[PDB]
């Protein structure tokens, strides 16, 4: 509520700077791959795969 | 005062130089604050009472 | 030429002084700044150099 | 009315912009120019309060709560209702303290004093300036001022120093905290040494102000004198009210992390062997 | 500008003040060696007076410094007899109180075995340079305000750490012997206890703490705008007011509707110093042991306000409009 | 003790009304220990006021004061009021300034205005005079800072009077409180006083700006070159600081 | 030449004791520039020098 | 040009010339950490992109 | 060697005994304690060791 | 030698408690230092030895 | 070889004072700074020696 000092202040420069990970995410992610009817699994593929 | 003053200033810009001095070769603002604070109470003590 | 009638006006013990504690820190804020700047570092172009 | 010895001191002049168009007392006031914006600035800013409490719905002087608007609103004026009215009062308080302290200095001009107390006083003003409008600016939004409230100006205090994770490492609440406690220390000193020198047991004479004097010297090993202590008090109090305003001038618009964080550089230094 | 009597710009030294002395005889415990030193002389007496050699100044001296070599070793135990670290963690390291699970019992030296012991000399040193100055003014022949307003500070140092813990059944409850940690006791036994800002009592001492800075800021620059006409020679104005009393007088009168005498500002003084301890002590006295929730105290006796706003910050902005995205 | 009587009103409320029953009786205390000087009040024309306020007197104190100065009892017939002021009111009702019929500063009427104190200087606890000459001082002498002695006095028009010949210490306490002035044949004749809170001291010479150098020649005198009695002291003192206000117009009509 | 004439402006005490604590300081300071640096720093060349 | 010399007769020469021996350093270094602030003339970066 | 009664014509009696006798006790003090703090030189808590 | 000229420039009597607080100190503090470390602090060596 | 007037504005005990406590602090800083690095810790290569 407006009186009470509930607030979090925040410099502008460490808002605007957002976490340096970010980005590093994005690199790596990658959008899904919707399967398909009969498609082959890990299993069949490569061996010693974890269940 | 006058010597007194004067020694005092010459420590108070020691303590301002080594803030900065300090702040060049690393640490931080407040690591060097706290030594150039410190500076200027020692050599500015000790100007004030062996230059005086 | 009559530059000389500056200490008919200037205390010579109080100039002096001012001039030594200016000159001194004038030459430690050059050199700071200077070592401030990566390129006119003596110090770390000498690591530099070496390897 | 007027005291046994006040005939002879009030007369006129020693005003600063007003003349003797405002220069009268009224009771035992003293009535100037400033006063005048006085009484119009107080007044405006009291009835304003009550006001803003009877539209708030209750008039318990504890649960009375006038407060700056939201944060949306940054430094521009707000709906009254919805902080507007705060920003009002708070224009009035500013008049009405500013103008005080330039009243106090037309009484002293008039007695021949001097302005010690209109200085002393514009430095507790200061400390309000700091907390109302100061702060806000340095911040972009008035919300940022403690609400006008018996109590809720005590919740804007202790939401604001828990605002900063421990406000007790603040280093100025430090340096601001052993000021008032030094003032009231030496405030209890002072005041026992008058007392005790003037008011010695039954049968005993008066004592001057070299058994005063001689006391502290014989109790703690020197004694600041008689004129000492009065200029080293006014000094410790204005200390306590300008570190008081440093302490909250740094804490949201210089360090907006927590204040033990702060400590940071003495725990983390190349000297200490990590 | 006109010279403000904030620092003398001339100042003079004599032979040294040793005393005034009576049939008292204070002579003999006084100390003969005195200093001079000029950078305090700017602002207050440039002499450094003899200290009185009193048994109870010194018994209060040496158990004082036993408390505090107690306190030390044992910080210096903390870390392991590491000075650089002892340095480096000197506003942290404390002698913390005993254990709650111990109550009045004495617990064991490294679980507060040694704050009991440490708490026993402070308490002696304490008390013991309350007789030295209560002594003291009865050797002067003066009165003993000086004492009386000392007492009203042992009033709340013994709450904090004797009374209050004898009487909430535990020696718990006393303030560690730290920097930082009794910062942290501040602020840990406002939060247990719910606020104390909603203390009645801790809301009065605050008024006199307030009233006390205010007071003598107010006196201190009164005095020194009649320091002009001899107003700093106080003692002199009660028996023979001259100007100076009456222009302070009349400076305040015409400001704020009354005044005080020169004698009876000391009074003013001596009670909202006296006060503030006494309030506090009080309140600290019946806090937990009375009322165990201080905001719950002001919810039921109707004065803690109440606010009609929401309480999350998405009622007021968004995450990512904060961040500017 | 955890339990409530009558209501909510526990122990905490029951020790909360016994200060406020004792804060009342306090503020009676103390406000009625402020009333032993300048009380009972008056009005503009000297007769007392038909309102005291809601304060009594208080009881009659008494202080044994010492070197053998009597007692002191405070409430009642102040000995310090002054009996001729130099002043008729500028109104016929309260409450409005007075203005002096003749010269404010040599009457002494408004900030000039001095108190009826005794005619006695001062004593320190060994009985001698307080404030001396520091020519009469046994080993005094200045630590630090700038020694006046010597150097010119220049008044608040910029006028050079004369050079400081002496500095007026107060041994008791080793502070200085008065400086002598040897006033020049053209503006006066004699020593003055000026006391140290209202002068300022520079390295070549040293200033009053209260006091113009018209004034010094009636600066009020001692009886005796060695000792400054309560009286002198109030009246000397107070005529510097009348200065502030009625050197010249500008100060006393409005700044702005 | 002629810089005899400077002890006729100084004081022969009061700048001795001057240059005295000015040049032990501005050692200090050179010496630990050389320990912030890592070429320069002889105690951690000892130690990488000792394998 | 050379008849205004008085100008001089109101300052006292030792003020005016501490005043304006502070006031033309104090903007010289002014001037120099400005073009020290911006990226095309301060003067050290630019040898730095020089030398490469 | 045997010339050290001289210290008294330095030193008063009253002082240094004083003085002695506070260091005496705290420097007994002080050990104590630094036993006491120790777990193998607790005399205290070894008495509870054995049974 | 000739060092006992010192005399004639120190006062003995204050000389002589300047290093007596200075020895004790000087000597606590380096039994501080050592039983700072694991390796010399003979108290836990005592322990350690035991077993 | 005319180093000895020194003295001649220089009071002995004033400096003299001075030099000690210089000297004593100096000695602890290098000590100090000398046991901050690892290549020179006394202590710490006693413990690795013995290790
Ligand atoms: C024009 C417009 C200008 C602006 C106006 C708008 C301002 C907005 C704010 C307004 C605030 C109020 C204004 C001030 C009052 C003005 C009155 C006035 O001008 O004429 C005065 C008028 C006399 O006329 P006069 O013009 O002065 O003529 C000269 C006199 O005849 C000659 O008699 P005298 O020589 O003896 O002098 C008279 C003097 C005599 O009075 C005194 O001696 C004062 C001494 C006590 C004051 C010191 C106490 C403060 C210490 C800390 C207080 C805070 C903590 C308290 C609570 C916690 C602890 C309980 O009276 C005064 O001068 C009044 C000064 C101000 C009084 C204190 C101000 C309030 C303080 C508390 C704050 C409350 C919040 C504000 C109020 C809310 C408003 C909405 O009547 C009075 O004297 C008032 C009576 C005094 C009050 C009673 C105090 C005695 C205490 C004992 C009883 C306490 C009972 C409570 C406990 C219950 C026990 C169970
Ligand atoms: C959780 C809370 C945190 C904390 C958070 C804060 C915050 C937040 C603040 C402080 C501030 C202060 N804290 Mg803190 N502080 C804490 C714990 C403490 C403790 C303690 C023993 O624990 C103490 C002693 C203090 C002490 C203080 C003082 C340094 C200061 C109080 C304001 C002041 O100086 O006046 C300053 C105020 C003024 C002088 C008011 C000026 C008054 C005007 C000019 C006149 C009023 C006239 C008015 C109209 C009345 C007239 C009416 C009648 C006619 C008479 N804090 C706790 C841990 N502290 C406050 C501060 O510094 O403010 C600057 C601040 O904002
Ligand atoms: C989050 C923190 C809590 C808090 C928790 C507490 C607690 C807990 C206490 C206070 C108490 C006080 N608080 Mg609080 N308080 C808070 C917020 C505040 C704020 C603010 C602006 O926010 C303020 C101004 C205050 C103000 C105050 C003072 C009114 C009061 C202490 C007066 C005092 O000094 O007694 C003077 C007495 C002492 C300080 C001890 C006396 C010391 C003895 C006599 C001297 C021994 C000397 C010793 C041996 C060392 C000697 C060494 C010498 C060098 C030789 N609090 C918040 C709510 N507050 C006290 C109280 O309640 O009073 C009722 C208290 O106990
Ligand atoms: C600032 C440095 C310290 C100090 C000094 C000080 N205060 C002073 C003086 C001095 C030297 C005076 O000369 C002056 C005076 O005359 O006091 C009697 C004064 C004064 N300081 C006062 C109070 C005060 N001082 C405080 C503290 C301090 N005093 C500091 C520690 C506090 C605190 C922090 O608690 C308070 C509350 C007054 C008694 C007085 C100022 C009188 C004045 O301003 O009168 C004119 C105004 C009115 C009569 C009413 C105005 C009303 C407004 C228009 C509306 C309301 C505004 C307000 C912000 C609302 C508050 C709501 C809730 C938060 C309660
Ligand atoms: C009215 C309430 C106010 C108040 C008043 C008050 N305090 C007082 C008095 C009064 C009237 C005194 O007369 C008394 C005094 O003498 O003051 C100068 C005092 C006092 N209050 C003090 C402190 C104090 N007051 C405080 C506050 C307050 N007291 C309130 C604001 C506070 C707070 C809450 O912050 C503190 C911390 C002291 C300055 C003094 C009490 C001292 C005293 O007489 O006995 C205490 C103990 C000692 C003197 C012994 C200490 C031990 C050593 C001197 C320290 C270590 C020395 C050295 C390192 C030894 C090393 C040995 C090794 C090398 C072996
Ligand atoms: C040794 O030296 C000294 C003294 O002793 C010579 C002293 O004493 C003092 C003073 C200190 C004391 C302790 C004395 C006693 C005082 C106190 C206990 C109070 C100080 C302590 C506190 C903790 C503060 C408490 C605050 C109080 C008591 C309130 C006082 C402050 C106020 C702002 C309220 C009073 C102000 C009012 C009512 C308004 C002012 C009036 C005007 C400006 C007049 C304007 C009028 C007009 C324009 C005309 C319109 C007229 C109207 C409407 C008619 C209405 C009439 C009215 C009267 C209102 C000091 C410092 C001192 O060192
Ligand atoms: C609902 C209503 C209910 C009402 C209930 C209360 C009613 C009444 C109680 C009486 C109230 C009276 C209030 C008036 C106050 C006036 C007291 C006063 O000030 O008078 C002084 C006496 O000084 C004192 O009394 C010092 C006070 C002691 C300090 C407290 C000690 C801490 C102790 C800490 C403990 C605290 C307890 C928690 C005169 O002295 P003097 O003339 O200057 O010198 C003379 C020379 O001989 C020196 O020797
Ligand atoms: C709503 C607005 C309210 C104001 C409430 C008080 C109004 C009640 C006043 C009725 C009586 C008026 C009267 O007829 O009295 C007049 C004025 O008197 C006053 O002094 C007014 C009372 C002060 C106000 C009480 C303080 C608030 C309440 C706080 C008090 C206690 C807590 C004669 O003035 P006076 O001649 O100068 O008196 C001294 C001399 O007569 C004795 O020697
Ligand atoms: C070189 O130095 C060496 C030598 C190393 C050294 O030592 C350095 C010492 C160092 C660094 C210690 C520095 C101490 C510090 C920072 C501590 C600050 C202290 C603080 C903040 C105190 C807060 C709490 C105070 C209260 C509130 C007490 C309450 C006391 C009560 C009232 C006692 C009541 C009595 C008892 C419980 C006993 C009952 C038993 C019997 C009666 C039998
Ligand atoms: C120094 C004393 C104080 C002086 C204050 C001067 C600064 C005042 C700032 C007023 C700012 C008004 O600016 C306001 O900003 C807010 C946020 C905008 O709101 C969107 C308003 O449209 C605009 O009116
Ligand atoms: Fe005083």
């Amino acid at each position: 509520p407006r009186g009470t000092g509930m607030s979090v202040p925040e410099f502008v420069s460490d808002l605007d700077t957002p976490d340096p990970t970010i980005e590093v995410f994005l690199a790596s992610t990658s959008d899904p791959v919707i399967p398909e009817e009969g498609a082959q699994t890990a299993g069949e593929a490569y061996e010693n795969v974890d269940p | 005062m006058t010597c007194t003053i004067t020694c005092w200033g010459i420590g108070v810009l020691l303590g301002i130089m080594t803030t900065v001095g300090l702040m060049v070769v690393g640490w931080s603002f407040l690591q060097g604050a706290f030594m150039g604070v410190l500076a200027w109470l020692i050599v500015g003590g000790v100007l004030a009472v062996a230059v005086c | 030429s009559k530059f000389y009638k500056i200490w008919l006006i200037f205390d010579p013990r109080r100039v002096f002084v001012a001039q030594g504690v200016f000159l001194f820190l004038l030459a430690a804020m050059i050199h700071l700044v200077l070592l401030s700047t990566e390129h006119f570092n003596w110090f770390e172009l000498a690591a530099a150099n070496a390897a | 009315a007027l005291l046994s010895f006040e005939r002879k001191y009030r007369v006129r002049g020693g005003t600063l912009i007003g003349g003797d168009l405002f220069d009268f007392w009224v009771g035992p006031f003293y009535v100037g120019f400033f006063g005048v914006t006085t009484a119009f600035f107080a007044l405006l800013g009291t009835i304003l309060i009550f006001w803003g409490a009877s539209q708030q719905g209750t008039f318990n002087p504890w649960l009375i709560n006038i407060a700056p608007p939201d944060l949306s609103y940054g430094l521009g004026m707000a709906p009254l209702m919805e902080g507007g009215l705060w920003q009002i009062i708070t224009i009035c308080a500013i008049g009405a303290f500013v103008s005080w302290a330039l009243r106090e200095v037309e009484i002293c001009r008039k007695l021949g004093m001097g302005y010690h107390v209109p200085f002393a006083f514009s430095v507790a003003i200061f400390a309000y300036v700091t907390l109302v409008v100061f702060r806000p600016l340095l911040m972009g939004a008035w919300g940022h001022g403690f609400p006008y409230g018996i109590w809720s100006h005590l919740d804007w205090v202790s939401n604001t120093g828990y605002a900063y994770l421990h406000f007790h490492y603040n280093p100025a609440h430090m340096i601001a905290v052993t000021f008032f406690f030094t003032t009231t220390l030496a405030l209890a000193l002072h005041g026992a040494l008058v007392l005790s020198a003037a008011n010695p047991p039954k049968g005993e004479e008066v004592k001057g102000p070299d058994n005063e004097d001689t006391f502290f010297r014989d109790f703690i090993g020197y004694s600041i004198g008689t004129l000492g202590i009065h200029r080293v008090g006014l000094l410790l109090a204005l200390n306590a009210g300008f570190w008081s305003a440093v302490c909250i001038i740094i804490s949201g618009p210089v360090w907006t992390k927590g204040w033990p964080e702060w400590w940071n550089w003495w725990l983390e230094m190349p000297i200490w062997p990590s | 500008p006109e010279y403000q009597n904030i620092f003398t710009q001339v100042q003079v030294q004599g032979p040294a003040e040793l005393g005034v002395d009576n049939e008292n005889n204070l002579t003999e415990e006084r100390t003969t060696g005195t200093g001079f030193s000029q950078l305090i002389g700017w602002i207050g007496n440039a002499q450094l007076g003899p200290i009185y050699l009193g048994w109870f100044g010194i018994i209060s001296l040496v158990t004082g410094t036993l408390w505090f070599n107690i306190v030390g070793f044992n910080m210096l135990s903390q870390v392991g007899y590491s000075i650089p670290e002892f340095i480096r963690q000197l506003f942290w390291l404390a002698l913390e109180p005993p254990s709650p699970e111990y109550g009045l019992r004495m617990p064991p030296l490294d679980d507060g075995g040694w704050f009991i012991i440490a708490s026993f000399f402070l308490l002696v040193s304490v008390i013991s340079w309350w007789l030295r100055s209560y002594q003291l003014a009865e050797m002067h022949k003066m009165g003993k305000h000086v004492a009386w307003a000392f007492a009203a500070a042992i009033w709340l140092f013994l709450v904090l750490g004797l009374f209050r813990p004898i009487l909430m059944g535990s020696w718990s409850e006393a303030v560690p012997y730290g920097i930082f940690p009794h910062l942290d006791w501040t602020t840990a036994f406002s939060i247990r206890y719910g606020n104390l800002y909603y203390n009645p009592f801790h809301a009065l001492s605050i008024v006199f703490l307030y009233g006390s800075v205010l007071l003598f800021a107010m006196h201190g620059a009164t005095i020194l705008a009649v320091t002009r006409f001899g107003g700093d020679r106080e003692l002199e104005q009660i028996y023979d007011r001259g100007t100076a009393s009456e222009r302070a007088g009349l400076f305040w009168r015409w400001t704020m509707g009354f005044n005080a005498t020169m004698e009876g500002i000391h009074r003013w003084a001596w009670w909202f110093a006296v006060l503030t301890p006494i309030t506090g002590g009080i309140g600290i006295l019946l806090t937990g042991t009375v009322v165990d929730n201080w905001f719950l105290w002001a919810v039921e006796h109707n004065f803690a306000p109440d606010y009609t706003q929401d309480y999350g910050y998405e009622a007021y902005t968004t995450y990512d409009g904060f961040l500017g995205r | 003790m955890e339990e409530t009587f009558f209501g909510n009103f526990d122990l905490a409320s029951l020790s909360l009304w016994l200060f406020y029953g004792f804060f009342a009786l306090l503020i009676y205390y103390l406000q009625t220990e402020n009333m032993r000087e300048g009380y009972p009040l008056e009005d503009d024309d000297g007769n007392t006021a038909a309102n005291q306020g809601p304060f009594p007197l208080p009881k009659e104190k008494t202080f044994k004061l010492q070197h053998g100065r009597g007692e002191l009892t405070l409430p009642g017939e102040d000995v310090q009021r002054r009996d001729n002021l130099a002043l008729r009111k500028t109104a016929h009702g309260n409450g409005f300034p007075m203005e002096p019929t003749g010269d404010p500063m040599l009457d002494g009427v408004g900030p000039a205005s001095w108190s009826k104190r005794r005619d006695v200087p001062e004593l320190d606890a060994h009985g001698h005079p307080k404030i001396v000459p520091m020519s009469a001082a046994e080993g005094f002498g200045v630590s630090a800072g700038t020694d006046p002695r010597g150097l010119p006095v220049m008044a608040g028009d910029g006028e050079i009077v004369g050079l400081v010949s002496d500095m007026w210490i107060d041994e008791a306490e080793q502070l200085v409180r008065y400086l002598e002035i040897e006033l020049d044949p053209e503006w006066g004749d004699g020593k003055r006083l000026v006391q140290r809170e209202m002068v300022r001291i520079k390295s070549d010479r040293v200033k009053v700006r209260s006091i113009y150098g018209k004034h010094f020649k009636n600066v009020p005198k001692t009886k005796s070159p060695n000792q400054v009695t309560l009286l002198e002291e109030d009246k000397i003192m107070a005529y510097y600081a009348g200065g502030t206000l009625y050197a010249d117009e500008s100060r006393l009509e409005p700044q702005l």
